[PDB]
């Protein structure tokens, strides 16, 4: 088991050892708007793929 | 004897014996004595499809694998005209609902 | 890594502490004491391949031939009395006192070998069979025991030459003499040789000491023998009180295996070296650095196997590279031991603590968001370890020719890099700095496209298609087609619209590292292998200048720190335009090119090593590997001169034989690339130093010295030598059997064989490659890069093609073989002596024979003897019909000639035809050969046999044996052939009626030795007495000593050389200090 | 070559000359059979395929293939290599060559 | 597959090995009975139209 | 007296060459082999590849090339024979367009 540096968090497998790094540059006020702005437009239906028919049944 | 037969010559045997089966009688679509014709009352395109898949299962079945190497069915090439010999049709020409 | 996860264990055995985990645990007890598969076996392969044994010897006698006793010879009898024959007396006599005595063929029968060669041949007497060794190779179909093909007797007997070459190798040990004391000869020396029994060997190895008693033949033979060749005549020893170094001796041996031992020790002594020129190979390969000692003394001749050829050298390394194709796996752990060997070796050791203490020096206002000095850390990661990425990187310089070292794709600036950034100026700093230490070829156009790619929209330059553009990712140009036209005709690039591509390509066709050498190793005793380079030559990327003084210290005049000096001048140039990247402010722009400016200025030795002290480690390092260092040539900055390809060949392609016109087109390219940090190169050339007060001649003395304790690489020679001698003998031996196109000779052409495909030549090079690696105690792969191809046309050349096309190969030429000289000088004596290893030459006749004479079947009266050109004689062949006779009329058969004829008279078959009707002819034929006039001679060329002996005082049919054999005759097999022979007689017998049926062709009788042998004559049978054809040493007062008539006769006795040497391991001669 | 003796008769009667003609129009005739019928064509071609199988003397196995293809065990290591993209890609361990 | 890979056994002779397998199927021959088929096929043709 | 055959046939000989670019199954092999080399030589047609392969291609090609398949030599001599052997004991006579 192997554990991280910043946060100390101990995991076990090495490969998640890596993801949980990626999951953690610029100052905090230029970070706080960067995560603020992709949450914005996390779930817009802009970036979303892949939808379904309605089975419409109207607009003739 | 003291000779070993190299190919085999019970194998090369019990190969050529399935080799010497004559042709399969296909007699539909052909009249019988009473006048009536011997098919199966569907039309011929569709029974040459459904006898084409019938085939590709039998050649998948003569090997023992499961799945069929060699087909004779989704070939990847068009035959949308292919009628094979079926009973919807008299010698006349007309239809043999009846 | 961090490694600790939460464990089981407790319990220090001091300080009485229990805690967390075990991984805790023994870091705290040492503390108390601290401060107070195919791809695996073909790397171990390379790795160690596994050493051979050159060195057998053979005490006691050196013969390959016995003289076995067949019927014994009647001791009573009412003619003569008992106290004649010598058997009374029980006198040791030197040759078997039998009736009818034949020599036989043993594989040495008496060796007192310390290492057994598992080869061998073992004969019966004719009396019993000899089928199985004929039926050994390739007889996967036959179904009787009894039975071998015919059709391949030629492959049977190629395999048991050269299983009988493989048996005797050795060399003829000296043992120990003792004076005779008694009167038999003149005070000749004997020869005592070891073992539990001694007591028969002092009569078989000196036949002419014996008493001469009485009129039997052997007695008239040893008084006929001259006295004084016996024993020891001649000596040389070289000290008082020491072992004689060879002596020649007089005893029973024949030529033949006397000569294979004496070729095989000229190859041996073509081989031998002395300790001097080992002292001197050893320090002129040390450079000086480390130091041995020879002795200067009367020595005692030292046998030391190791100087080989350079043909050999290249032949081998062909092999290897062509072993090593395309794996990488191979490869990968050849490196990794490369990088540890100089890790233990290297003087610097990088230390990550000088970039950080310089770069804390910066000066920036902190009312800033963007921080290049952090950028600059956080980018390059100083506090890692492990650079053994730069090791490998350094390693890679020896081994161009297969690895193609390249920059990983996670060191570039993902999809195209801006200018205006940071982050993408710092990562084409880290590639300026890490791309000259590669061996790819195409390192600059890399570095300039990187430039292209962080320049886009900012400068513009002309690409020659709309696949490759400016846009287009750096690491997909790594091949010398997709050079930009722009980058080499530097004018395309306007200087006024993209001026800063404009003078970076000016750079880059300048101030790059240019290639240098060093020379390393001797030709001398080990010979040079490399093949696309000169002789004991090592090539670099980078330049090499030799240090003066041995306490090195810092001076900045070496070409990486004028790239590095180049490299951020140019960035200063970068950042120094206010149109390229206008949002920053004035203060921060001149500060951090102050930055750029400093890391300039920053003090390492990485430079200073990398020109003046790594060579020297190379140069050191090289002539002790398992692979030598393979290279194709250095070229910096020319598309005319990059390598494209290098590819070796192991066939020939068509009829054309000539290997340099065969050799363009049939090849095996090889080669592969590997992925390099680009950040581990770049931080460790910024950051390196030396001990702190250090001296080189001592620490390389030090650090020299057990690598060449070590012994290893003169082992990997006599490996090398038996690789060349069996893809010589391969091809030798495929050569006899299948039309090839080396010059041979072949005497085995009456032996008939079958026409043999490519499945049957691989198959019968299998079988030779299982014996040799039976003999000379081999596990690991031999001739397996060779049997992947067609083993009928073989060669071993290489190539690597210039990017115009200009060619350059290498065609080794095969040095001499004593293996296959060996053989084919056992092919030619054996074609001259066939009947001893149990062949019979010609054909057989099978007819009724009924008399009383005593003529034996293996040497037949002409008068009986018909064949193609004697009149009243019917020749069958291809048109063979047979039609029934009807109402009396004698049935009748087809002939060649399209005739008819009855059964009787005089007829001749190929074999083939009575396998192909091997029971139709039976009931047509069996009546009449036995009653009848029918007389059939079967032409077959070859045949192995068996001997029946009747008493010729009986009545004797031969119909049971005869018919025997018609009937076990099949189309896939024939039995031995049985021959009804009768007994020698000493006094007058009667005369019974003797029915024969198969007789030989010509003469077949040379197995025979001796008839009564105790006799004063032999009356009514076969005669033969001692053959003095055979002892010409003893025989002839004339003849000198070594005198062999060995094509014809093998003399069964003549001079033999006794050697004394010893073999002690180079360590134990030759020493350091 | 064969043989067939016989001893000299007249009344022997063994009827099997025919003509081209015949032999031709029962040609035909089994052409006719068929009709894009496909059981009426697969066991024929098949059973050749069998008794070609059981005469020839070439047998194949794909382990030269194998053993010309050194590399093994690369792709889940690395995500691309050639050598072993064209043996996955082969397959050499299926041996049904129908 | 089958055309790059594929030997010969590795004592093969043609004579032995055609005759061997030429024998017993020329032993099962039926050709003659075919003739006899052949000829009342075409008699059955000419007598039907 | 003709069979057809959709490749050309040579006289049966056991010992030949098993690298013989006079065979014509054997050089259309060749000559794939080559175009294919000729393809992945320059890196023209391939961007996007970060890594130099074509060493590695070229390698294995020269392998495929150079390879001890019995199957052409087969071909060319000792299948036509052996389908003029089973020709004319078949049940259904062959029945061949040009
Ligand atoms: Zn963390
Ligand atoms: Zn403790």
């Amino acid at each position: 088991g192997y554990q991280c540096h910043v946060c100390s968090a101990v995991l076990f497998s090495p490969l998640d050892l890596d993801a949980h790094v990626a999951s953690h540059l610029t100052s905090s006020e230029i970070q706080r708007h960067i995560t603020e702005f992709i949450s914005s437009w996390q779930n817009h239906p802009i970036v979303q793929v892949s939808a379904d028919v309605e089975n419409r049944k109207t607009a003739q | 004897e003291h000779y070993k037969a190299r190919p085999g010559i019970a194998s090369v045997q019990k190969a050529t014996e399935s080799a010497e089966l004559p042709m399969k009688n296909n007699d539909e679509g052909t009249p019988d004595k009473r006048g009536n014709t011997k098919g199966a009352l569907v039309n011929e395109h569709v029974e040459a499809r459904d006898e084409a898949d019938d085939a590709t299962k039998k050649q998948a079945k003569d090997t023992e694998k499961a799945k069929a190497q060699v087909t004779y069915s989704d070939t990847g090439i068009n035959n949308a005209n292919e009628l094979s010999r079926s009973g919807n049709v008299d010698n006349e020409g007309g239809s043999n609902q009846k | 890594p961090p490694t600790a996860s939460s464990g089981h264990g407790y319990q220090c055995h001091v300080c009485s502490a229990v805690l967390f985990s075990p991984l805790d645990l023994d870091a705290h007890v040492a503390s108390h004491g601290l401060h107070g598969d195919v791809e695996n076996r073909k790397t171990a392969q390379l790795l160690h391949a596994d050493t051979p044994r050159l060195v057998t010897w053979d005490a006691g006698l050196c013969t390959s031939f016995k003289i076995v006793p067949i019927v014994p010879a009647q001791v009573p009898q009412d003619v003569l009395a008992y106290t004649f024959f010598t058997s009374s007396y029980a006198i040791q006599s030197p040759f078997p006192e039998a009736a009818v005595s034949r020599i036989v063929v043993h594989t040495r029968w008496a060796s007192n070998v310390d290492f057994d060669r598992d080869s061998s041949v073992i004969m019966a007497p004719p009396t019993e069979n000899n089928i199985h060794l004929f039926k050994q190779l390739l007889n996967t179909e036959t179904l009787s025991v009894r039975g071998a093909n015919p059709l391949m007797f030629r492959a049977n007997v190629l395999h048991m030459l050269l299983e009988f070459v493989l048996d005797n190798l050795y060399l003829n040990r000296h043992t120990g003499f003792s004076q005779d004391h008694t009167p038999f000869t003149e005070g000749a020396n004997l020869r005592s040789l070891p073992g539990p029994d001694a007591e028969k060997w002092y009569s078989i190895m000196y036949p002419t000491r014996m008493g001469t008693p009485n009129v039997s033949k052997i007695c008239n033979f040893v008084a006929s023998c001259v006295r004084n060749r016996v024993g020891r005549f001649d000596r040389a020893q070289m000290m008082n009180g020491a072992m004689s170094e060879w002596v020649d001796v007089f005893e029973t041996s024949d030529a033949l295996t006397v000569s294979i031992r004496g070729r095989w020790m000229a190859r041996l002594a073509r081989m031998n070296i002395n300790p001097t020129e080992i002292e001197w190979a050893l320090t002129e390969c040390a450079q000086g650095y480390v130091t041995v000692t020879s002795p200067y003394a009367p020595s005692v001749n030292r046998l030391m196997p190791y100087r080989i050829s350079n043909a050999e050298r290249q032949i081998s390394q062909i092999i290897r590279v062509m072993n090593i194709g395309n794996n990488a796996t191979v490869i990968q752990p050849v490196l990794q031991d490369i990088s540890v060997l100089l890790q233990r070796i290297s003087p610097l050791q990088i230390d990550p603590t000088i970039i950080s203490n310089t770069m804390s020096t910066v000066s920036e206002s902190t009312t800033q968001t963007l921080s290049p000095a952090s950028s600059i850390l956080g980018k390059l990661r100083p506090s890692n370890s492990d650079f053994s990425s730069f090791r490998v990187a350094l390693a890679g310089w020896l081994y161009n020719g297969v690895v193609t070292t390249v920059i990983d794709d996670s060191s570039y600036p993902k999809d195209g890099g801006s200018v205006t950034s940071l982050e993408n100026l710092w990562d084409f700093f880290i590639l300026a700095l890490a791309l000259p230490l590669t061996t790819d070829p195409c390192a600059p156009v890399k570095a300039f496209m990187t430039l292209a790619n962080m320049m886009v929209g900012f400068e513009t330059i002309p690409m020659d298609n709309q696949i490759y553009t400016q846009s287009r990712r750096a690491s997909a140009f790594s091949t010398p087609h997709t050079w930009p036209r722009c980058f080499m005709n530097i004018q395309l690039i306007s200087p006024i619209d993209a001026p800063i591509l404009r003078q970076w390509a000016e750079i880059i066709h300048r101030y790059w590292p240019n290639p240098s050498q060093i020379r390393y190793g001797t030709p001398n005793v080990f010979g040079s292998a490399n093949l696309f380079t000169p002789p004991e030559v090592l090539l670099l990327p980078i330049d090499h200048q030799p240090a003066n003084v041995t306490t090195p210290t810092l001076d900045f005049t070496n070409e990486l720190t004028n790239w590095r000096a180049r490299v951020c001048e140019l960035m200063k140039n970068l950042v120094d335009n206010q149109r390229y990247q206008p949002g920053w402010t004035q203060s921060l722009v001149s500060s951090m090119r102050g930055t750029l400016g400093k890391l300039k200025l920053i003090k390492s030795m990485t430079p200073m090593y990398l020109q003046q002290l790594a060579p020297v480690e190379l140069a050191v390092i090289a002539p002790m590997l398992p692979f030598p260092p393979f290279q194709v040539p250095y070229v910096r900055l020319d598309r005319d001169r990059v390598p494209t390809m290098v590819g070796v060949t192991r066939q020939s392609r068509d009829t054309i034989t000539q290997p340099a016109l065969s050799l363009s087109t049939t090849n095996t390219t090889v080669g592969v690339p590997l992925a390099l940090d680009a950040r581990a190169i770049t931080v460790a050339l910024l950051s390196g130093k030396y001990p702190p007060d250090l001296v080189t001649n001592v620490w390389y003395a030090d650090a020299i010295y057990p690598m060449y304790a070590d012994t290893e690489v003169f082992s990997n020679l006599q490996r090398d030598v038996i690789t060349c001698e069996a893809v010589q003998t391969l091809v030798t031996l495929v050569a006899q059997i299948s039309e090839t196109q080396y010059p041979v000779d072949r005497y085995l052409d009456w032996i008939p064989s079958l026409r043999a495909s490519a499945a049957t030549a691989a198959t019968f090079a299998e079988w030779v490659n299982t014996s040799m690696k039976t003999a000379f105690d081999l596990s690991d792969m031999l001739l397996e890069p060779l049997l992947s191809g067609d083993p009928r046309m073989t060669q071993l050349a290489i190539q690597y093609q210039q990017y115009n096309g200009r060619t350059f190969n290498v065609i080794p030429e095969m040095p001499g073989s004593v293996i296959a000289d060996c053989v084919q000088l056992t092919a030619e004596v054996f074609n001259h002596e066939y009947n001893l290893f149990g062949i019979a030459r010609g054909d057989i006749i099978i007819g009724r024979v009924q008399s009383t004479h005593l003529w034996s079947p293996l040497a037949p009266p002409p008068d009986l003897v018909f064949d193609r050109d004697t009149p009243g004689v019917h020749i069958f062949g291809r048109d063979c019909r047979i039609s029934f006779g009807m109402n009396g009329a004698a049935p009748m058969i087809r002939d060649e000639t399209g005739m008819m004829v009855p059964f009787e008279g005089n007829w001749i078959f190929p074999l083939a035809l009575w396998q192909m009707n091997t029971r139709y002819f039976n009931q047509q034929f069996d009546a009449w050969i036995k009653t009848g006039e029918l007389r059939i001679r079967i032409e077959m060329g070859a045949y192995p046999y068996m001997l029946h002996y009747y008493d010729p005082r009986q009545y004797a049919n031969a119909w049971n044996l005869t018919s025997a054999w018609l009937e076990e005759i099949t189309p896939t097999s024939i039995p031995s052939v049985p021959f009804m022979v009768p007994i020698s007689s000493d006094h007058d017998i009667s005369s019974a009626p003797a029915v024969q049926y198969i007789i030989s062709t010509e003469y077949n009788d040379r197995s025979l030795f001796c008839t009564n042998s105790s006799s004063p004559q032999t009356i009514a049978g076969p005669d033969k007495h001692i053959p003095v054809e055979r002892y010409n040493i003893l025989t002839n007062p004339d003849a000198p000593p070594t005198q062999i008539q060995l094509p014809e006769v093998v003399d069964l006795y003549n001079v033999v050389t006794r050697y004394a040497y010893e073999t002690p391991p180079i360590t134990a001669v030759v020493m350091g200090v």
